[PDB]
């Protein structure tokens, strides 16, 4: 009871009509809420590529290369799953 | 004994058994009703589906009242 | 089926209705890749809706080297719009178009200029046009108080020490081609046209009997099937070029496509929309293509007033808004490669213009709007991505040239036609579909002529040369289309 | 999810101790609305205003 | 009044505590789970743009099809802004109805388009695909309030 | 010639500082918001920026 409701008029300025919606991100209008999926897909692919490329180096070790392979493989698998699901409309 | 034979056995017998059991079980008719054919009569009870898409005032049922059907058009078709 | 219509835009909607009125017993199948009608180039957000009567379009009235104004293009485009208007009036009276105000609205058409030389040009343009019956009601306005009264948004914070002028045409229109397409398709479907939404035409192959095998894919199920058609119309927007290339017809050989996107600034803020009630076209910037004339338009979309400013030129390798990034690369063929490479060498001015428009920030787009409305504030405007258009690349000698017109491509035997290009496009859908009917059904066209003249009383007559017939069809069409209300 | 928590607090009130309803064995957390309460028990949901909620 | 043929009982409150035999299901919808998921995806977020509750009624709507469509729309939770597409294959009939708030938003123009898509898909022989296509077309046509 | 591994870290530091200095302009170019903002926004209310900062 000892609390007063808040009235806020923040200055707005993309108009959010495209991208994310309040049902998905409740505070979409209040700040940057949408990162294009292409950005994250390409970022994951480049992270996997960097992990694979680190195999080429001055290390006589081999478990290091195998760890890089595994992490790059799971990253690529996640990116591929996301891309495939969004291509099919989030199915399976 | 026959290192290659043992490796192949441990790697294959599980696979062969999995294939056999999948053929036995995954190839059985499921409990999901078969898809309704257009030719067949519609036997299932009426199915009304709604989006639950927008916000509905408050979740509380009371206070909603019955403002009215307030129709807003129509359409028709015959396949 | 007797007829296949590929795409559910204004062209296929117009042709499907015309054929259905002429030949009620013909089987027509409309095939649309999207889940609804007019959801691409005919969508009200994907085009300017101008109801293109050549009233405001300064690029149709070039100054000649002697200082006279050539009006020939303006006259021809106005006559083509009057043909479309007559068909719409007949379609309203015959219950084909039951809701006139959802697709057609009275909105003044206005040419706007600033600076002394452009005011002199606009006065010379006025003097040339008003001699023709189709433009006789045009007004010339160079008075500040009259400018301020008619365009209060464009007058606010305007420096009038630089001279301004208008050509005002009171009897312009705004056209929702999306509503118009849906009504025409609705009529044709209610009369037994089959509609196939979510279905993509994959291939076109001519049969030994002269008919067409149309290869269709359901996009929801992935299933492929075939339809046999006596006639095929390819109204698929930018998707028409790849289908006409697949049909293997000689007439489609050597055609390339250049995809041009557009964007508009838009607003529905009542304090702006209540202060601007016209379609206002400026001069094209030096070296701008004829379709990139900046304009500030009143639009009526779903019964709501909007202002749209643009088009800003965009680029995408897609041939449709819901197209593929592979559309442009896959459109390159050994027989059109020379034409496509030639355009980069022949159209350097256009390429420079397109690059400049692509580099514009959102504030820089609102800065171009301040040339029309000096009081414009950035936060009142949002960017909307318009329709994708494919400009035709035709072979010219060793190179290619861009065609900015609407090109009706028909096979020599009339068994297939398709539409390529960009403007005036939707406003001339009726005369373009009459050209399709004449070229593709020459054996029937003479028998259809009486019924075509019932739909378009001026069919085969120049309205410029017949002022009485113009006034009759104008008065009838005004009343029936409610354009006096 | 913090946004979702804020919205749930806005539309249902703050959470409190559980109460067993008189006639039947329903359990209800016995929330406390942060704004005007409808004629019945459930409150009128408030709109997020960019400020922390109790 | 009578509960389900077996195992369902009215509880202390209004809710009916129902049971199903161990081997069988509850929904019993005669459609694949994946196609039901696709239709739900449509109705849920492909209609979010419309901001109008999109509803589908596969049941049989007999007698005056229009009026039965009107009252099944009335049965929708928020008929004020709702668009109900009803298909009766026992009668090979489609009927679309709209709420008063859903007016002038392109819904009326989209009505023939959605019905045509549904009819085309049905004559092809896919009830669910036609329902999805109609929902997509109508949602694209309808503009948010 | 030789390009030792030190240049990699030097360029990395250069990129770190350039991005840190130019973030507000990067953020405004990306999102599009040039409105005069005097009211802060809770980090939860801006998921993408709080995610990037995290
Ligand atoms: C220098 C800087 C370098 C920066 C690098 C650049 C990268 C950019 C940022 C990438 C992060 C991001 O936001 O990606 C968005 C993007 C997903 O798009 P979205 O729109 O955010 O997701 C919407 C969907 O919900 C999509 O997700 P979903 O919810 O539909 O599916 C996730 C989940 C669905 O379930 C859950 O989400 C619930 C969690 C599962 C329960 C826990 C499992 C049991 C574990 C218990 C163990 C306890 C001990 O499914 C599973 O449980 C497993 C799926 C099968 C995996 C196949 C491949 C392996 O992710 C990618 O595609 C990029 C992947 C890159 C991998 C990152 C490396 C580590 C992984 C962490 C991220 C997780 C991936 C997100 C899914
Ligand atoms: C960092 C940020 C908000 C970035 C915004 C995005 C942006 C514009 C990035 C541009 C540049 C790039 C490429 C950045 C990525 C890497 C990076 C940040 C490089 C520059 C590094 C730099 C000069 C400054 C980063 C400073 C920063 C905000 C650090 C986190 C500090 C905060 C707020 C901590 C929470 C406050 C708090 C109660 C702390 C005490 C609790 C503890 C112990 C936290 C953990 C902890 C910390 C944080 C230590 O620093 C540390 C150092 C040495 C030994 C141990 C610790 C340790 O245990
Ligand atoms: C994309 C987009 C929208 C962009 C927005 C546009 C934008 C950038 C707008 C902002 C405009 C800007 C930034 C304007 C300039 C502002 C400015 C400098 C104002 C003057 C400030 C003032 C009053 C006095 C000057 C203060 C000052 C020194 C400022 C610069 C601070 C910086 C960036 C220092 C970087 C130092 C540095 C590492 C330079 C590289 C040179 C190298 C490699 C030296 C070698 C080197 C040395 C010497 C080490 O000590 C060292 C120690 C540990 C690890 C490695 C190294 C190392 O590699
Ligand atoms: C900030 C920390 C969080 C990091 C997040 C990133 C998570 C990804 C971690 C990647 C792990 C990579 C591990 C592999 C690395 C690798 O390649 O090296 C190997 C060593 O393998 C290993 O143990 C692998 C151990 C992996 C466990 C990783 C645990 C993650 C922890 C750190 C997470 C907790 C974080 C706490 C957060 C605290 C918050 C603070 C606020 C071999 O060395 P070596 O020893 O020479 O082996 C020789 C033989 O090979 C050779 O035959 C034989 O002859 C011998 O010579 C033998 O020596
Ligand atoms: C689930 C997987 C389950 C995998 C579990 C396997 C665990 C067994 C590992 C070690 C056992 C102790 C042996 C210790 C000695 C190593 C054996 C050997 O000698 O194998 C031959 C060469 C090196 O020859 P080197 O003479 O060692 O000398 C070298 C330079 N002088 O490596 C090879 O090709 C063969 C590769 C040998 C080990 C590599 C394992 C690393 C990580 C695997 C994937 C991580 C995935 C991360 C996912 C995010
Ligand atoms: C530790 C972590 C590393 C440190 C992290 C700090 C560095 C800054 C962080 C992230 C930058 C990338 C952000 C994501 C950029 C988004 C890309 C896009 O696809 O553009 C979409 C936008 C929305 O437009 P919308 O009308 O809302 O339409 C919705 C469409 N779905 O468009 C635009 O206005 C903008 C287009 C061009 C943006 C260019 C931004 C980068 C400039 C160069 C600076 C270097 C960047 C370094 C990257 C690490």
């Amino acid at each position: 009871m000892s609390s007063t409701q808040d009235r806020s008029q923040l200055d707005p300025e993309v108009e959010r009509h495209t991208g994310v919606d309040v049902e998905d991100v409740p505070s979409a209008e209040w700040g940057w809420s949408h990162m294009p999926i292409g950005v994250m897909h390409i970022g994951g692919l480049l992270s996997a590529a960097f992990l694979l490329v680190m195999m080429r180096g001055n290390h006589v070790g081999h478990v290091e290369d195998w760890f890089l392979i595994g992490f790059a493989a799971v990253i690529v698998a996640l990116v591929g799953r996301n891309w495939w699901l969004r291509r099919r409309g989030w199915i399976r | 004994m026959s290192t290659a034979l043992t490796h192949g056995l441990i790697g294959g017998v599980p696979l062969v058994l999995f294939a056999v059991l999948a053929l036995i079980f995954l190839t059985r008719k499921g409990p999901h009703p078969d898809t309704y054919k257009m030719s067949d009569p519609w036997t299932h009870a009426p199915i009304l589906w709604a989006a639950e898409e927008p916000r509905e005032h408050g979740h509380g049922g009371h206070g909603h009242d019955s403002h009215g059907v307030v129709i807003g058009g129509g359409a028709s078709g015959k396949w | 089926t007797d007829v296949v219509l590929v795409g559910a835009g204004i062209m296929s909607a117009t042709l499907g209705t015309l054929i259905k009125l002429l030949e009620p017993n013909w089987s027509i199948t409309m095939i649309e890749r999207l889940d609804g009608a007019a959801a691409e180039s005919s969508d009200p957000w994907n085009n300017a809706g101008t109801g293109h009567s050549a009233l405001c379009e300064l690029n149709y009235t070039p100054a000649l080297p002697d200082g006279t104004i050539d009006i020939s293009k303006a006259v021809n485009v106005n006559e083509q719009f009057q043909v479309s208007r007559q068909f719409w009036a007949h379609a309203v009276e015959n219950g084909v178009l039951p809701d006139v105000r959802s697709f057609l609205n009275p909105v003044p058409h206005v040419s706007f200029v600033y600076g002394a030389d452009n005011v002199q040009y606009l006065k010379a343009r006025y003097n040339a046009l008003v001699t023709n019956p189709l433009f006789a009601s045009m007004e010339f306005i160079d008075d500040k108080d009259e400018f301020t009264r008619r365009l209060p948004l464009m007058a606010e914070k305007r420096d009038f020490s630089e001279p301004v002028a208008l050509n005002w045409s009171q009897h312009g229109t705004d056209v929702d081609f999306g509503s118009l397409s849906r009504q025409l398709i609705g009529f044709a479907a209610g009369n037994g046209m089959t509609t196939m939404f979510g279905h993509d035409v994959r291939d076109l192959s001519k049969n030994s009997d002269g008919s067409w095998t149309v290869k269709v894919r359901n996009r929801r199920t992935g299933n492929n099937f075939k339809i046999n058609a006596k006639f095929v119309f390819v109204g698929a927007g930018g998707g028409a070029l790849p289908l006409l290339q697949k049909s293997g017809i000689p007439e489609a050989k050597g055609f390339g496509g250049f995809p041009v996107g557009g964007a508009f600034l838009r607003t529905n803020k009542q304090h702006l929309t209540s202060r601007h009630n016209a379609k206002v076209y400026g001069l094209p910037p030096l070296g701008a293509p004829p379709m990139s004339v900046p304009h500030l338009d009143t639009r009526v979309i779903n019964g709501r007033q909007w202002l749209l400013f643009g088009p800003f030129a965009g680029w995408s390798p897609k041939f449709l808004k819901q197209g593929k990034v592979t559309d442009l690369p896959l459109s390159v063929k050994p027989n059109n490669l020379a034409s496509m490479l030639g355009v980069g060498l022949t159209e350097v001015g256009l390429l420079k213009y397109l690059i400049g428009q692509l580099l514009l920030s959102e504030p820089a787009r609102v800065e171009t709007l301040r040339e029309f409305a000096p009081s414009a504030v950035d936060s009142d405007w949002e960017l909307d991505i318009a329709g994708q258009r494919v400009q035709v690349i035709r072979r010219k000698g060793a190179g290619g040239v861009l065609e900015f017109g609407t090109t009706v491509l028909a096979a020599a035997d009339g068994s297939i036609a398709g539409l390529l290009g960009a403007s005036p496009g939707a406003s001339t859908a009726v005369p373009a579909m009459l050209d399709v009917l004449q070229r593709c059904f020459a054996d029937r066209y003479q028998a259809w002529t009486p019924k075509l003249k019932e739909m378009v009383p001026s069919l085969g007559t120049k309205l410029s040369d017949e002022p009485k017939l113009f006034e009759e069809v104008w008065s009838w069409g005004t009343k029936v289309l409610k354009l006096d209300v | 999810s913090l946004q979702r928590s804020d919205r749930e607090v806005l539309e249902h009130g703050v959470e409190t101790g559980i109460i067993k309803r008189l006639p039947h064995g329903a359990y209800v957390e016995l929330h406390q609305p942060l704004g005007p309460v409808d004629e019945h028990g459930h409150p009128i949901p408030l709109e997020y205003a960019g400020a922390p909620l109790p | 009044e009578l509960d389900l043929p077996y195992g369902s009982a009215l509880t202390s409150s209004g809710r009916i505590s129902a049971v199903t035999e161990p081997g069988e299901l509850s929904v019993h919808y005669p459609f694949p789970t994946m196609d039901l998921v696709v239709l739900d995806d449509a109705l849920k977020y492909g209609s979010r743009a419309a901001k109008a509750r999109f509803a589908v009624y596969i049941g049989p709507l007999g007698a005056d099809t229009a009026a039965t469509a009107r009252e099944i729309l009335a049965n929708v939770p928020t008929p004020e802004n709702a668009v109900l597409l009803a298909v009766s294959p026992d009668q090979r009939a489609i009927e679309v109805v709209y709420g008063a708030d859903v007016k002038g938003r392109g819904i009326e123009s989209a009505a023939p388009l959605g019905v045509s898509a549904a009819a085309a898909s049905f004559k092809e022989g896919n009830l669910i695909d036609g329902l999805i296509s109609a929902v997509r077309v109508m949602s694209a046509g309808v503009s948010p309030a | 010639h030789t390009i030792p591994q030190g240049v990699w870290v030097a360029v990395g530091m250069g990129l770190v500082f350039a991005l840190l200095i130019a973030y507000p302009f990067i953020e405004k170019k990306v999102t599009g918001d040039d409105a005069h903002h005097n009211l802060l926004q809770r980090p939860r209310d801006v998921p993408v920026r709080t995610a990037i900062g995290s």
